[PDB]
Formats: C-alpha cells, structure tokens, sequence
C-alpha cells in the first residue's frame, strides 16, 4: 500500500552522503542507481524513479572532482547518471549542476583523458547526451549561464597547457563538444569569457600553425586537407575551434560593452587586441593555397565585416606589415606574406574608402619599403 | 507452494537454530516451483 | 498476502546474515525466491513492506559498500551482485 | 624499510595503523584493511623475530589482528561452492559461450555474422574472411552486438581477425558489456588492435554479461574489416560452464595469528594469552576449520585452536561446547548461523583428543565437559542439535580419549568422572 | 616513455651522498603516491599480443 | 632498393629481419651517392603477411651522409599496407636511416620496398 520510493531516496541520499569518507564505491552507486532508478531501457529524457537531493549531487559532483581513478566504465556512468539527475525535479538540478564549478572541473577530468586516446562512440554519446538534456532544461530560464559554462569549459581546455594545446584526452569526445558547442546561442554571455575563449583559441591555433609536425604520414585511405592549405582528427578539432571564434566575434555588444547582446560586436574588441589579431595574421601567413587556414581566413573575414570602421581592420594588417618575424625590427626584416593572406588583405582593400584609409595610414609607402 | 513457502517461514523462524542444508533444499524446490509457475535464466 | 510478507521478510533477515559461514550459491537462490514471492502476491511486496531503513542501508551497502566491497573484490562476488541486483530491481518493478 | 627501521616499532606502528582501519583509512564496525598474499608475507617476515613478535603483542597486535579475523568474517560470504552447487550437478579453462549466441549489426546492409560465432575457427591461411563489413566513407565505427541466451561471467573476449588480409583488421575495438543485455556498457577505452593477428581482451575483473557489443573501428589502410572468429569466453554460475584467497577471506587474519602462536614457542603463551579474550575469536576460527580450503590449510587451523583452547580452561570449556553443542558466535554482530552444530572431520577429532589427552591442570575438566556432553546427548537421545545429533566420530573419540587417559596414567582421578549412571545411561542408549 | 625509462636506469646508478633530505622526501613521497595510483587506477581489460610476455604490475614473486 | 617492386601478391617478404626478444628497434641505412634534397620515402610491407609490417617508424637523415638526425618522433605504421613518410620541407640528405620497430604481433620484420624520392640540384632529376 504504501511506496518505497521516500524510504529509497532516504537510503540513496545516505548512500550519496557517504561517498566522501569513503564508505560507498562510486561505480557501483552510480550503477545501481541508474539500475534502480530507470523503471528497463536507459533513455537521457528519463525522470529517475529514485531522487536525489541537493546535497547528494553537490557530493557526487565533489567526489568525481577528486576522484583519481575514474575509468571510462565509471565515466559512462557517470555521464548517464548526470543527465537522469538533470531530469530530476529537486532551483532546477541542471542549474545547480551547471552553476557548481566542479562541473566544469568533471567535465575537464573527463576530456582531458595500449589504448586508443578516444572514448569510443558510446561515452561520446553519453557527454552530447549530458549536454544536451543540461541545454533542454536551462533553455526556458537561463541559456546564458548554460553558454557560458560551455565557453568556460572550452576555454580551460584550450588554455596553455590545457587538453587542447598537449593534444590529450578523447578527441572524439572534444570534437563532439565543439560541435555541440557551435549549434548553441551566446547571447548575453559576459565580454570577459568571449574574450578569454578567443584568445586562447587564436593562441592554440597559432602554436598548432607553427608547431607543425616535420614529417607528414597519412595512410592511403587518408584524404583529408592539412591545416596550412586554404581555399580547398586534431585538425577537425582545430577548425571547429576557429568557427567557434568565428560564431563569438559576430555576436552584438551590449550597451554597456560588458555582455554579447539580446551596433557595436566583439569584433570590434578583438580588433583591438593587438595580441589576437598579431596571432590570427602570422597564422594566415604561415597558411598556404574546409580546413584550418580556411578558418582563419573565414574570422579575418569576418572580424572586416564587422569591424566598426575600415581603420578598425586596418590598424592591425598594417602594424603586421610593419613588422617583421614575431614583431621583430630590423633593416632586412620584413613581415610574412601569403597567398591566403595577401588575398584577405586585398579583400580589405576591396573598396574606395578602405583604401584611402589604407593610403592615409602609411599603407602605401609601407608596402613599397616592404617590396625594396 | 502455500505449505512449501510456510515450511520456509518456519525453517527461517530463528532469524526473527537454522538449519541451512534443509534451508538449501527448500529454496530450491521452492524456486524451481516459482520458475515453473528472463533475468534469473543465469541461474 | 500476509504470510508471504513474513517470509520474504525472514528471507531478506537470512540476506543479511549471511557470512563467511554461508555460501554465495545458496544467495542467489535466495535472492531469486525473494524476487519471485514478491511478484506473485496480488498486491505484490514492496521493498518498503519487506525491509527497513537499516535493513535497507546494508542490503544497499552490500552492493556499494566499501566495507563489503574492495574494488576488483565484491561481496558474495560477480554473481551475488547481479543476484541482489536483480532482486531489487524486480521488487521495485513489482511495485511500480 | 624494515630492515633499515631504527627499531622493530618504527616498522610495526604503519602495519598496525593499516591494519587498525579499514578503506582509505575508513573506520566502522564492519570496515577493516585489505590483506594480499604479498602484504601478509611481508607482514609475516616482519613478525620473522622474537623481538618483533614481542613489540607486536605489546602494541596490541594480536588483538587486533583477533578482532579483524572476528568483523571480516561476519563481513564477507563464501564464494566456494557448497551443496546447493552440488544439488545444482546433481540436476545435471573458460568456456565460449559465443557459438550459443545471436550475433547482429545496428547497420541493415552488414553481411549476417553467424559464422563468426562458430565454435571452429576457419583455417589460418583461408582467403577470404568469414565476415566482412563495407565501410561507408564516413563511418567510423561496424558494431557487432552478440546477445547470450543467458547471463555469463565473462572473462575474455577473443577477435580473430582475417590472418590472409591484416590491413582489413579493425584499428581499435571498443567492448561494451551489458548485465542486463539492454543497457550496454563501455568496459573501457579502444584496444588498439592493428597489427595483430589475435584480439584477446581479458577482463581483469569478470563482469556478468548476458550481451556484448564489440565496437570495432575502421582499419586505418582499408575499407573494409574481416574477421574470422569472435570467442566470448567466461563460466557459468552453475553447470559443467561454471568451472588470492587472502584478499577476499578472513583467512590472512588466521595466517597472521597462527604466525605469532607457533612461530617463536617461547611466546605462544603470551600470544594465547592475548588472543583468548576476544569475542567470538573461537566460533571465527571453527568456522574457518570446517570451511573449504581458502588459503589455510586444516592443520595450522587446528593448531590455532588447539593453542587457543589450552591457554586456559574456560577457553578449553568454551572450545568444546562450540565444536560439540554451539559453534555459533556468543547487523555488525558475528553470526557465524551456517554451520550445522557438532559437525565432526578429521580436525575436531584430532582437536578433541588433543583437548582431552593432553595433560595440565585443566584437563579433568575438560574430560568432564565431553562426558557431560555424552550424558546430554544419551539423555537427549532417552526423549541443542549437537545433542541430537552427537557425531559417532566424536563419541569414538571421547571414548579413545578415555581409554588412551586410563593407560596414559593421569595426574586426575580418571575413574571418578566414569560413575555407574552414566555407564547406565549409555548402556540404555546403545541397546535402544 | 622510451626516454623516460631511460632516465630512470641512468638515476639508478648514480650516488647518492650528501643530497638534502628534502628532496629525498619529496621524490619519495611523489612516487610512493604516483605508483599507488597507478596500481589503484588500473585499467578493466588488458589486452596484449602474443608476443607480450610481461608480468602484470599486480603480480608479485614471479 | 630495388626500383621495381615485387609482385603485390610475392608470398615471401623481400627482405626479412629476425628480432632477438631483447630488440626493439631495426635499422637500414641507406648511403646515396650524393646528397639529395629528399622529400618522400616509401616504405613498403610484405603484403600477404601485414603481421610483419613495422609498427613504428623513425626516420633520421644525415646531409653529409655521417651524422644521422631523427627527422620526428616515429611514424606509426602498424595496419598500413604502404608507408609513405612526407617531409614537409624537404631535406639535404646523403643518408637516409630508418629504425623500424618490432612489429605488435611478430618476431620478423618483412618489408618489399624502400623509395627515396626527392630531387637533385641540377641533371634531369632535378625536376607559394
């Protein structure tokens, strides 16, 4: 007559609540939880039968923050776990997942990894899963912590000495995220986290450009188009990374410049970096005749279009013309040209206002000095 | 399987001396009765 | 259904006594009668009915516990896992 | 360390600490260390002296190693078989279960893989592979779900791949296992499996099993993936399939104990002495005598207990009412219910008599508990299992006890304990 | 990891003396810890090739 | 060497190399006549048995033909049926030196084939 349900979260929270001193072992918590709780198929639109509460996901969440030895079985399910958990009624479970940094410490644990470096389709599908069921439930009341979560969590990855720059963990699973990542809106997302995701994007995808390997060794099979090679894997990631940056510096300021909106763009504030946009040229300049280069080529483009005035675009191609290796000085030294480049440069010079702009900024004696 | 489950009951009385050979046999007619009556196929 | 709730009780009490002095194959046996008796009452037995919240916790620990439980090693092993597993899950399929 | 160990302490208090708690330190009633063959080795050479026997009593060692024989034994069950197995065979090294199974693919233009199942691999040099899959140009990964008519323990997983044509072997293969057969599982990450001419993935663990999904990734020089034979090797939990001890058992706990009761005799009285007090330390140590070999053989078990009971006579009493009347313990209580009372084997027999005949100021005593234990069971029999049911075996050895006392010329009046009503009682028992 | 070995039998057979006892705790603290991750975070399968004959690392006595 | 390959389907692998169990690494040098400004090399397994084929290979180049230098880290090639090793930017060499490694799955090391491709400073091969 009555249900055991009260008596099993009872049991369960305790179960959660132990974990921390040890006294239950988390693979098997999470697997008997997801056994217990899916009433036999597991589906990511399941509503557990057994519910946790806050303080049972803010341990698990610490738990795995800390846990060293955290397999792919126990991230499998962990990553089933979690979404059943955002499809919790508990403030939303999937906005105290999402505003508790150890999710984003988790999911950094989790990406950043004789073994394959993959995870296999299977635990790739399980994170899109967790990510997309956080999305769902966040859409209706708060998509920009949602966003900006993801763009936090990209930008830790890519950060120096991150997953992304020492080519670590699954990069299935990476490119899975930055695909995910690419169909999601950033609308009122702060300047500051567009900012950082960029430019640690423009700098791994600089290094990527530059640190290129000696030799090249692709099987038959293989056809795919290298990163410096423009107007036609780690590349893949790389790409998708540079269409990220390529979403983020399209998006509209908000009056006070400190958020993307809903006429000024973050275009504009890259632009003014003078760090990116030496990062984002010399790149090009290494490229050569969709791929890396491509996109590089695609944000310069697009950082023109957006640019509030052509001087905006212009300031920074003229200070890489007038510099040489590295923003070095020098007699002889002089900067690197490229096709994909030169061509972006002409494109800029497209029009009659650009180039007398060009003309009243030097550009003309510039590249005439530059050719001598 | 009345009799047989009360035969159970009172053989597992003590718990609330077993004698847990007698115990064995009864659980296993027993769920050999059950089974007659798709996870449990491992068994 | 009353009498099928005192033994399915008194077979969860032999569930959790057992020790090094009882055998893992007599438990799935166990485990699976629990299951059976459970599902063929007309109000079928819930967990609730059979257990209480102590008794519950070591069943639950018995499955995750890390004093029954060492990693590769688990208790009763793979199969008296899967056995209490199954059991509790058809339990509370009965009931919902 | 332990020989560089200033002293035999510096050595014994990390031992002792780690042997005082449970996982990652956890402390609770149940809760106690993990013990390994090597560690308890280790711990054992340690033990190797006098002097570090010595610290180690004085440091509450035997205690503690008493107590965590007691808790993990009510902690775990015995996994070896016993007679519900034996009724199992009565109702009639790993075994492939593969060829019992139904192999499919998620893809509906995948050629059917039956012939993989097969419990005859085809022959090494056979040019074409028993199993091919055509990749897509954009497909990654061919999955092969193989469902058992039941669940397995499965421990090995085998992949021949086509040996003719290497370059069509899958890259990588990502297994996934399902309990269940519904909700599939990644056992871990890819085994990169190029350039081998046999994919042999063993689970260090067994996992129950009753489906298997090898994700097999495409070669990284083809197109297409052959395969010869896949195995899904493992046991049954019962059936002619169902084919480190102190790790998973008390018995490392006995080991230990047996070391510092026997190895120097010098102290074996302090060590009895240190060990007799602990609650329940008898029925722990009966109830591992009379289990199946799991580490220990029977006679240092028996010499345990024999050292035990002759430390003193209340434990020499306690000793006999357990291996005769109750071997029970006197949800964290040791319970120690399985075994039926007054079972007898060798090693009662030999303990009784050893109890019996052996000679110190106990021993009358102990003479008159095993004769009151024939007057209870002839006055039970004239009508508290081990009354009901005294073993013939155990009667045989009060009696060769008595004999072998009587011509052993005792320091106790032999004749006293042997009065008429009891000759009487069993007089009637027998002729009853 | 071919270097990294290799620098681990070129530290095994150097001297010692007169190196402080901090450094010492610390690289025995660092790989007491790392190598009991290492045994405590070992992988569920184990797949090797015919011709790998190793011991595995929870393997002791061999 | 050879500029011809052998028959694709050549049942006997070319050349054969038997690894002691203590060996991990093979090597071939190859000494050209004079430098090359070396662009490609081919490697090509046996074939019919792809068990033989190295799983890894390092490549080092001498220009003046005596002190070799690894060109990268080594170019995995277990499962491939052809090994074609690219310099992005070609390279002086007088001596080529390939380490193969002990295959995954084999104790002999079976290749058909070894192509230096690339150009001379001047004469008919020296064809952004």
């Amino acid at each position: 007559q009555l249900s055991s349900v009260p008596m099993l979260n009872v049991c369960f929270n305790k179960l959660f609540s132990m974990l921390q001193v040890h006294h239950v072992q988390l693979e098997s918590l999470l697997q008997l939880w997801l056994t217990l709780s899916l009433n036999f198929l597991y589906n990511a639109n399941r509503i557990p039968v057994i519910s946790l509460n806050q303080a049972s996901i803010t341990s698990f969440l610490t738990v795995l923050a800390w846990y060293p030895n955290t397999l792919l079985r126990t991230w499998c399910l962990v990553l089933h776990s979690l979404t059943l958990m955002t499809n919790m009624q508990l403030e939303s479970t999937a906005h105290l997942l999402v505003s508790d940094p150890n999710l984003i410490h988790v999911l950094v644990k989790f990406l950043s990894g004789q073994h394959s470096p993959q995870v296999g389709p299977t635990a790739t599908q399980a994170m899109q899963e967790f990510l997309t069921r956080l999305q769902v439930h966040l859409s209706s009341t708060c998509p920009q912590i949602f966003s900006e979560f993801l763009l936090k969590l990209i930008h830790i990855l890519s950060t120096e000495r991150g997953a992304f720059q020492t080519g670590q963990g699954p990069l299935d699973a990476q490119v899975k995220l930055l695909e995910f990542t690419l169909e999601q809106n950033f609308e009122v997302v702060s300047v500051s986290t567009i900012s950082a995701v960029i430019e640690s994007v423009t700098f791994l995808v600089h290094h990527y450009i530059t640190c290129s390997d000696k030799v090249m060794s692709r099987s038959g099979s293989d056809s795919s188009v290298g990163a410096r090679a423009c107007f036609g894997t780690r590349d893949q990631l790389m790409f998708d990374l540079l269409k990220l940056v390529n979403i983020l510096v399209q998006l509209p300021l908000s009056g006070n410049r400190e958020y993307s909106a809903r006429p000024a763009y973050v275009a504009d504030l890259v632009l003014a970096n003078q760090q990116i946009m030496s990062q984002i040229l010399s790149a090009l300049g290494l490229c050569n005749s969709i791929s890396v280069g491509d996109g590089l080529f695609t944000i310069l483009t697009t950082l023109s279009k957006k640019a509030s005035t052509v001087h905006m675009m212009l300031q920074p191609i003229l200070t890489y013309m007038a510099c040489g290796y590295m923003g070095r000085q020098g007699s002889l030294a002089t900067c690197q040209l490229s096709e994909p480049l030169l061509w972006f440069i002409l494109r800029v010079l497209d029009t009659s206002d650009a180039l007398k702009a060009f003309h009243d900024m030097g550009g003309v004696q510039l590249i005439c000095n530059n050719m001598v | 399987l009345e009799s047989l489950l009360n035969l159970l009951d009172n053989l597992l009385s003590p718990l609330q001396v077993l004698d847990i050979p007698m115990i064995s046999w009864v659980v296993m007619l027993v769920s050999r009765l059950l089974d007659y009556v798709n996870q449990w196929s491992f068994i | 259904h009353e009498r099928c709730i005192s033994v399915v009780q008194k077979l969860v009490l032999f569930l959790l006594s057992m020790d090094f002095t009882c055998h893992a194959d007599l438990l799935l046996f166990v485990c699976k009668v629990l299951a059976r008796i459970a599902n063929a009452t007309r109000p079928t037995i819930h967990l609730c009915e059979i257990v209480n919240e102590p008794q519950l916790e070591r069943l639950l620990l018995l499955l995750v516990g890390t004093d029954f439980n060492r990693g590769d090693i688990s208790w009763g092993g793979a199969w008296a896992q899967y056995s209490l597993t199954c059991m509790l899950q058809d339990i509370l399929a009965g009931e919902l | 360390l332990s020989k560089k160990a200033s002293t035999v302490h510096m050595m014994l208090q990390p031992i002792l600490t780690y042997m005082a708690c449970g996982y990652m330190g956890r402390q609770g009633s149940l809760a106690t260390c993990q013990l390994s063959e090597p560690l308890l080795w280790f711990i054992l050479r340690v033990l190797d002296t006098s002097d570090a026997l010595k610290a180690f009593h004085d440091m509450g060692g035997v205690q503690l190693i008493c107590n965590n024989m007691v808790t993990s034994t009510r902690a775990i069950v015995n996994t070896a078989r016993s007679m519900v197995s034996t009724i199992m065979k009565f109702l009639d090294g790993i075994h492939n279960f593969a060829p019992l199974g139904t192999i499919t693919s998620s893809s509906p233009t995948a050629q059917p893989a039956e012939v993989l199942l097969q419990a005859t691999p085809p022959h090494r040099r056979a040019r074409s592979a028993a199993w091919s899959y055509i990749f897509l140009p954009e497909e990654a990964w061919c999955d092969l779900t193989i469902h058992l008519p039941a669940a397995v323990l499965l421990k090995e997983i085998h992949i021949q791949p086509h040996l003719a044509s290497l370059a069509t072997c899958p890259s990588s293969v990502s297994v996934e296992v399902s309990a269940d057969g519904v909700n599939m599982l990644p056992l871990s990450t890819p085994v990169v499996t190029s350039g081998l001419t046999y994919i042999k993935i063993q689970l260090v663990k067994a996992e129950v099993a009753s489906a298997v999904c090898l994700r097999l990734h495409r070669p990284r020089d083809a197109s297409t993936l052959g395969l010869s034979q896949i195995k899904l090797l493992g046991l049954t939990a019962f059936g002619t399939t169902s084919s480190d001890q102190v790790s998973k058992t008390s018995i490392g706990w006995l080991r230990l104990l047996h070391h510092c009761l026997t190895h120097i005799s010098d102290l074996e009285g302090m060590m009895a002495s240190a060990a007799a007090p602990t609650a329940n330390l008898l029925q722990t140590c009966a109830a591992l005598l009379m289990s199946p070999y799991c580490g220990m053989h029977s006679p240092n078990i028996e010499v345990v207990l024999v050292k035990i009971g002759l430390q003193s006579t209340r434990i020499g009493l306690k000793l006999i009412d357990i291996l005769l009347r109750n071997c029970a313990a006197s949800l964290n209580s040791p319970l120690l219910f399985g075994r039926l009372n007054g079972l007898s084997s060798d090693s009662t027999i030999d303990i009784l008599y050893q109890l019996g005949t052996t000679q110190d100021p106990g021993t009358k005593d102990r003479i008159q508990a095993l004769l009151k234990w024939v007057s209870d069971s002839a006055r039970v029999a004239a009508m508290e299992y081990g009354l009901l049911m005294p073993s013939p075996s155990h009667l045989h050895c009060v009696a060769a006890i008595l004999w072998h006392s009587y011509e052993l010329l005792v320091e106790y009046d032999l004749p006293a304990l042997l009065d008429q009503e009891l000759f009487e009682l069993l007089f009637n028992w027998s002729m009853s």
